[PDB]
């Protein structure tokens, strides 16, 4: 969820 | 005007996953969509408050701002134990380039709180590179960092359709680099590609090629923090292997081998998949496929000379491989993916997990 | 599964 467009990933499994 | 949501999923890697959110588009007439969202699974909890204007300019340049928190428990993600509680804020700008390409650039602040670290070589080597020297005989420790980063991304999407694509490509490139003033000093880049090539006229026989590349490293004598490591293994990378199992394993301090994955600063995943028509009754709701998955995770700073009695974790050539069958279906409980795969190339300490599934 | 209700 945290790394969805247009955000950088902040959670493991979201890169 | 607004909306709210709650979701429940289930998968082999995440266990039961929960999701909840409240969104108010055009909150107070500001032109900004305000969202409060949270996720929780077996190893991680995430929450954010976002403020977003998809039309920051009348041409579609978007602006996003958020406050976030993340709690990650590494033993629950089948890694060597540590707790990483983080919080921060991100500001991001999205730029439409054309129909298929968008760019993004942003600035981020994150505070990381590391604790419950079971002393191990790679982790302790990173800590030593930061000027930190915690005890190697106990898990009673604390390590805090504050990082300022420049973030960027590129998304390419020319798929014929979003659900069950048959033709075209999806490319996602992400990057980040710390800004002077951060405790950490590193960069990290990711590239994901998916390409669907239809064989027949009716697009019922499709070839999917997928790649995943990850590389990060420290600038100066500092290393990339282990809590930014890449992982491989599981339903979304190399099927037939337990989540995050591929790559380096922890070497604990009493010199102590193990099968607990730690991740690494370099990763490469590749996959060839043949989507075929679903056998038995027929047809647009089921996707059957046969795959060949491969992947490797390594530690470029692993000192093999100092630890010659251990496997060389800086070696990228330990390519894991698996073969199997997958089934996708839009079920009344959400999207469903089931796979049965067999690791036909594994290395010491790798954990196998033949049947894998995800719901939602 | 995901349930979503507007207001
Ligand atoms: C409340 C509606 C959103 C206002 P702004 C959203 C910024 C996101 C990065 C508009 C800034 C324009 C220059 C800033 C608000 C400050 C507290
Ligand atoms: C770094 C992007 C590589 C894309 P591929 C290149 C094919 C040659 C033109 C290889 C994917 C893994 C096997 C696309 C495969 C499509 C079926």
């Amino acid at each position: 969820f945290s790394g969805r467009w247009x955000w950088p990933s902040r959670s493991v499994g979201c890169g | 005007t607004g909306s709210f949501n709650f979701g429940i999923g289930y998968g082999t890697e995440s266990g039961v996953s929960f999701q909840a959110g409240v969104q108010q588009d055009n909150w107070l007439g500001t032109g900004y969509a305000v969202g409060i969202n949270g996720t929780k699974n077996d190893y991680q909890t995430y929450a954010e408050l976002s403020v977003t204007n998809p039309y920051f300019t009348v041409d579609g340049v978007s602006l996003g701002g958020r406050l976030f928190y993340n709690d990650f428990q590494a033993d629950d993600a089948d890694l060597s134990d540590y707790t990483n509680k983080s919080y921060g804020t991100d500001v991001t700008l999205g730029f439409p380039i054309n129909e298929y390409n968008s760019l993004r650039a942003g600035l981020g602040y994150v505070h990381n709180s590391l604790s419950n670290m079971q002393p191990q070589v790679a982790m302790w080597r990173y800590l030593y590179s930061m000027g930190e020297h915690p005890s190697t005989s106990d898990q009673d420790n604390s390590f805090k960092t504050d990082d300022f980063t420049f973030n960027y991304g590129w998304t390419y999407n020319k798929l014929d359709r979003g659900y069950f694509p048959t033709d075209g490509s999806r490319v996602n490139l992400t990057g980040k680099v710390t800004i002077p003033g951060s405790d950490n000093e590193y960069y990290k880049v990711t590239l994901d590609t998916a390409t669907y090539v239809p064989i027949d006229d009716d697009h019922k026989w499709v070839v999917l090629g997928r790649t995943r590349w990850g590389y990060g490293d420290g600038l100066g004598g500092k290393e990339m923090p282990f809590y930014e490591n890449f992982y491989a293994g599981g339903s979304s990378t190399v099927r037939g292997f337990q989540s995050n199992t591929i790559g380096p394993k922890a070497v604990y301090f009493p010199l102590c081998k193990s099968d607990d994955a730690v991740g690494g600063n370099a990763m490469a995943v590749a996959s060839l998949e043949f989507i075929t028509p679903t056998p038995f009754i027929s047809a647009n709701s089921v996707r059957t496929s046969f795959f060949w998955d491969m992947g490797t995770v390594w530690d470029t700073n692993w000192d093999s000379s100092q630890y010659s009695g251990y496997p060389d974790y800086s070696d990228p050539s330990n390519i894991r491989m698996s073969a199997g069958i997958a089934l996708q279906w839009m079920s009344p409980l959400g999207p469903l993916v089931f796979s049965y795969a067999q690791p036909f190339k594994k290395y010491d300490g790798d954990k196998a997990e033949q049947f894998q599934f995800n719901i939602g | 599964w995901n349930w979503s209700k507007s207001f």
